[PDB]
């Protein structure tokens, strides 16, 4: 089963930095890598889908890449309301598998 | 006389696995004889044949089957396209795994073989490891409705497992591209020009196996054979299916690397301008000096420089003073 | 999808999902424009339950659905419309060629449209695709924007014979203004190649190459578009189905005679680039043999100059010669007059 | 509304009302005085030039009873040629084409033509139009111009058009004999320039000519209730004159594409003669420089330096070398 | 269609010239089939084939050689043949057509043959008449593409057997259009042969491999859009001779030829991308020699004119005796030749 790490665990920045989370996949998945956010306590959001496109009514700032099994996504310029857990999943097959978690933190 | 074409003969194995609705068992042999008895059973059957080289064994199961010499030396040539063979006790199809290494871009085709004899499905391989082996897992494991069906199904199964490698193979083929537009657009090197040829070289491969194979399945499916079932239509037009995406996605792949191989090759212009220029400058400026070092090589009894005092630092001032002209008219052609 | 026309089968989708291909998502917005010979009407909603009961309608009416992202809405039109299936996949696939199939109860029609974008050297296409039943015309289109607005000012200021005219009119019409902004287009690529003939015959630059390319590949893709085109205007003028009332008929002899021009212009257009590029090498030629001009001049002059040294400036006995009495300037003239006549072959040549 | 013109400095308006039994001409821009000459029983043809006021167009269109789109549409200026048939008027839109001696620059301008019943009404965007001819032999009465209706003013001002046309065409041709002659005598980038000029304009003139054919075709083959007769075999002559004009054009492009193949002929001629006289005295005399630098020893002890008098036969090899080396271009037929 | 045939200059009037190149060999094929049997009969004897015209059941005749220009008039004149048609049989350089006359249709078709290891395209130019119950044909040489509707018909197989000499001229016309599929995929082969090959070694066989094929090309598409156009003739209207039950075939290979029309026209863009990359290739091939003869040249002509210096045979040498003076020149050698050398490798040469 395809499984995907994504690091750094936690990373804290402060606003107007590019904060950069990557995530690589153990196996193959073509280009189907989405990219959530998730305040506490409340459901995911859609960022990114197809790990480049992102979706209609998201900041510009976010943005998604590919390189192989190597997926990232980078903020350009934080807010205070970025500081959340950002998951990266594959849906490439029918058993869809998540990332771990990257929580930003104002520093 | 029957000719191999497999480069390696290093193992054979012989397998055979007998399934029914009832009760199942699998066999596995070394001696060709034990697999005799396994056709005259009405269950359907399924004889993995591990390497073609043993060329009596191949005889025999002819001969012993019934099977036009043509088959045998299609099944002994490697080096051909797949295709199918309708003959009216036995239908014939050849196809091609494929197996693609990272780290290291090569792509390796193995023949593969496929005989459905009225009860029983023949398949004659080159070598171990193949992609069928989720078939013979849904075999022990009772997955599926395999066993509830006959012979054309478990052809279904195996050409299935065959195309869903494909897939597999394009997805690595997939990551390849993505990495190689990658580094190519990002720095052109020439170990990323030797990438480019490599996978268009592969893809050309994968289009020349691909392209025959969906005429091969429209053959299965919609000619209706005698032998194939009309339960298993529906199936083998699934298969066509996926054949034609992975047609497509190779079709739509060759394009991307096609572009990216002009798109390299555009630029060739500034060697013509600068390496040329330089050649010149450089040749109009030695030559004229070594002509005023080489005309006092002359040989006489009686020459004005003898005379002359210090005619070496007239020389040399005089080689100074033409190189500085020339220089100086360089400019007014610039480059 | 000749054969049968039965609906294909994926690998990574469940049986009859239909799934749109392209890349926009953004809008999505219904549009109707129902018209009669004196009375019309039109209003945009995002509720497709307010255009399902125009099927029904006598006058003819205009149903534009934009953002096809959105596949429920594209399956509930088909469902209420009873659209075939597989219509409703060709309809939600872009990538694709047009094409135009007569069914017995409608015609589904696909065409492209195209802009091209300054500064950005690349066209973008963008897949509509059109439904003929009874009396409505059924528009899908995949983001915001078209090149239908004269036909909507000419129904709106009932300018023309449209009123008058059903169904089959409009969907004329339509075609007519798709391919006037084909013509459009061409205008543009035309102006491009004069900006790419001016950067190519004043100055040779590293990227004039890369931009005779791009737009060489841009009238290859343009051509792969406009033949199916053509194909398809030539079925509807000579297949004449039951939908189009013989009526409207000649209408379709102008469309077809512009596509035709439209593919001779694309030829002539190629044509152009490539002898572009000729004029460019040979610019480039001309470059390296002006440098060839003073290369082989001065090896021309001086190499035999320097043989003669070479041979004379050996050290050998036992013969009348080397060791003479003014024969230094009698080797000196004989270059001389060496050199003047190698001038004047020059000036015979007619450069320097 | 909106006018999107080229010119807007000039400005004039002309009415010209003719008839067998008297004739008349108007000047200056009264804006009223063209309304009552549409009451006229006896043709006019109202000529207005200049299109950047907008009030006096709208007024006239206002007054004549024509659709706003149609008057926006004579305000368009990129607009290529069409016919628009109404119940009370025809909408007629082409291009006048106008060459320059001295400058290879082909120049659009477009002309509006619509008559209503006896009424004709032109639009110019520039002073100075090819109807002239026209308007000479109106004021001379000649022909049977005057004695017939707008349809067959109309089918002069077109046949007009043509014939400046075919002016525009010999004036190209006399263009490309003189760069025919520059070409075949001196080639420089700029006979380049000017012949890949003339390729571009007769592209243009080659475009421009078809929607021409499709007007004229539309006007003689619909027999619109306006036009009533006494025009078909005129408009078919004028197709026949488009016909002809296609054909020159077409011969045109031929002649320049020769020229342009000479000229890229000519450069790589150029190239390979400086190279093969380079290479030439190159390969005849670095060797033998070479042999003398070989024989430029100062070795005290040098046993070459005596034999049997090998000065001769030195000096006898070079030649034989020289002639060698001659020959070998000669038996691969160099020169 | 006309009633006089056309007056060719320096020949008789009403004379026939068979207009190709082949002339080594002629033989008729008749197979007359019906719904419940069939006959197959090769001779040479036109006399023999007359008969057939009137028979009831649907007939198939094959002359090939059509040099012998005798055959095809006394076929004409007892099949009430124009002259111009038969004049259209025997010229050969003629792109494909479709007449319709009031008792027969004549159709004028092309085949192509690819040769290996020798690429040369070659035309044969193929006639069909359907008249009555009869489909005549008449061929240049013996070798077709008809192979399978003979089988077919040999074998009872498919709904041929049971239909008129309509199906027979789609069965024909549809075997052509395939064997022109398998040109294109044998051309296909050729051009990946050729674009590795170019892009692996420019030589002159190279350009002269290509610009043949290009040649090829363009005769290919100057064949194929007429032909497309004569389908398109078959399956509009037909009125008189075609039965209403078979236009959707004709309709199916219309489509066919839309095809090979795509095809050729991608086989044309892709040559032409070959001749670029081949003028590519071989600037940048010479570059690389230029780049190598400069780097030689720049770091040995100086080197020549410090040799030089040092070589006159004058009286005042500075360093007439100084010790170490031929290892401080081959110092001066050696910084000479490293410092250019580093400096070339800045500009990565």
């Amino acid at each position: 089963d395809i499984q995907m790490t994504q690091s750094p665990s936690s990373l804290s920045a402060s606003v107007g930095d590019r904060v950069t989370i990557t995530c690589r996949a153990s196996q193959s998945v073509s280009s189907a890598v989405a990219w959530y956010q998730q305040k506490p306590g409340k459901a995911p959001k859609l960022l990114i889908y197809s790990a480049s496109s992102l979706y209609s009514g998201v900041p510009s700032r976010f943005s998604g890449s590919r390189s192989g099994t190597d997926f990232t996504l980078t903020i350009s310029s934080l807010q205070p309301e970025d500081f959340a857990t950002y998951y990266c999943q594959q849906s490439s097959s029918s058993l869809i598998t998540f990332g771990q978690g990257t929580k930003v933190e104002i520093k | 006389t029957l000719v191999y074409t497999g480069k390696y003969r290093e193992d054979f194995e012989i397998e055979v696995m007998n399934y029914s609705i009832e009760e199942f068992r699998e066999f596995k042999t070394t001696d060709v004889e034990s697999v005799l008895p396994f056709r005259d059973s009405s269950t359907p059957t399924w004889i993995n044949i591990t390497g073609i080289h043993r060329t009596d064994v191949v005889q025999r199961v002819g001969e012993f089957f019934g099977i036009h010499p043509l088959v045998l030396e299609d099944i002994l040539n490697v080096h051909q396209r797949p295709k199918v063979e309708f003959f009216e006790n036995y239908v014939f199809i050849v196809l091609k795994m494929f197996t693609y290494d990272k780290n290291l871009h090569e792509l390796e085709s193995e023949q593969v073989s496929l005989i459905l004899t009225k009860n029983c499905v023949l398949m004659f391989q080159e070598k171990i490891g193949d992609v069928f082996d989720p078939v013979r897992e849904r075999i022990r494991y009772n997955r599926g409705i395999i066993r509830k069906k006959r012979a054309d199904y478990l052809l279904y199964s195996l050409i299935d497992a065959l195309v869903d490698d494909y897939f597999v193979l394009l997805e690595k083929i997939d990551d390849e591209i993505d990495v190689l537009e990658e580094e190519v657009l990002e720095r052109p090197e020439k170990e990323t020009v030797q990438r480019t040829h490599q996978l268009k070289r592969n893809l050309v491969e994968l289009r020349k196996t691909i392209w025959p194979l969906r005429e091969v399945l429209s053959s299965l499916y919609r000619d209706v054979p005698p032998l194939i079932e009309k339960e298993t239509v529906p199936y083998f037009r699934d298969v066509y299916d996926h054949t034609i995406q992975i047609a497509d996605t190779v079709e739509t792949f060759r394009d991307i690397v096609s572009g990216l191989l002009d798109v390299y090759l555009s630029s060739v212009s500034n060697k013509t301008n600068e390496v040329m220029k330089v050649l010149t400058i450089i040749a109009t400026i030695f030559m004229p000096l070594t002509f005023i070092a080489g005309i006092y090589g002359m040989n006489f009894e009686y020459m004005p420089e003898l005379r002359w005092k210090w005619g070496y630092p007239v020389v040399l001032a005089v080689m100074g003073v033409i190189a500085v002209i020339m220089v100086v008219y360089f400019k007014k052609k610039k480059w």
